[PDB]
């Protein structure tokens, strides 16, 4: 299943 | 120790 | 000062007993009051907070779509009371669904994230408490991991059982805990998966 992790943690 | 035993 | 996020799986199966045993959930619920206690007693400067992950209402900051359902901030980053002590000794119950875990855990890495801008704090520690009987997306795992590493979030992990009438979930659940717990600290990290059991012993002593 995709997944939409937070912006912080793509940094 | 560490955690919940800290 | 320390901050401690109870990530605490209430899904269905944490009810289920096996031959008059203790449920999971009672046994989880005994180590965290065991140890929210002791901090509250003590009048330890380490502030907690409190996410669960199988609750039938989903209330949390990235919930979405099918995405990190079922899912509920019980008690945001903050010292311990006596009122949190009532809420997981009477009020918390178990859910009638299954979350996923890891995004149970992502929660929780946000929730630290977000609430210790700024803040001086010397670690940063995520307790997971669970069966791990509930069925989980391994989508963008590497990432999740060098979030934890980058950010200096240790984690625990407290089962009911140790690591050997298992179900096939739960079997794959193993694998994944172990897996990640080995990619952040190798054989140390393997030792960091204990039993409520064990846990509840060590937590009786000073």
């Amino acid at each position: 299943r995709k997944r939409i992790l937070p912006t912080w943690m793509l940094a | 120790a560490k955690g919940l035993f800290m | 000062k320390s901050a401690v996020v109870l990530c605490m799986d209430v899904g269905l199966a944490m009810s289920h007993s096996n031959q008059g045993k203790e449920s999971p959930f009672e046994q989880a619920k005994k180590v965290m009051m065991l140890f929210l206690q002791r901090q509250v007693f003590a009048e330890s400067k380490d502030e907690i907070a409190v996410v669960l992950y199988g609750t039938d209402t989903t209330d949390n900051a990235l919930a979405r779509e099918d995405q990190y359902e079922n899912i509920s901030v019980h008690r945001h980053l903050m010292l311990p009371d006596f009122d949190l002590l009532e809420q997981i000794e009477n009020v918390v119950e178990p859910g009638s669904v299954q979350a996923d875990f890891l995004d149970a855990l992502i929660v929780s890495m946000d929730l630290l994230q977000k609430e210790t801008l700024g803040k001086k704090y010397t670690r940063l520690h995520i307790a997971v408490f669970s069966d791990l009987s509930s069925p989980f997306s391994v989508d963008q795992l590497e990432v999740i991991i060098a979030n934890l590493k980058k950010a200096e979030i240790t984690l625990q992990f407290f089962l009911p059982f140790s690591v050997d009438g298992l179900s096939d979930q739960q079997k794959e659940g193993i694998e994944m805990v172990r897996k990640i717990m080995f990619s952040l600290d190798g054989e140390e990290g393997l030792s960091e998966v204990f039993t409520f059991r064990d846990a509840l012993e060590r937590l009786s002593i000073f």
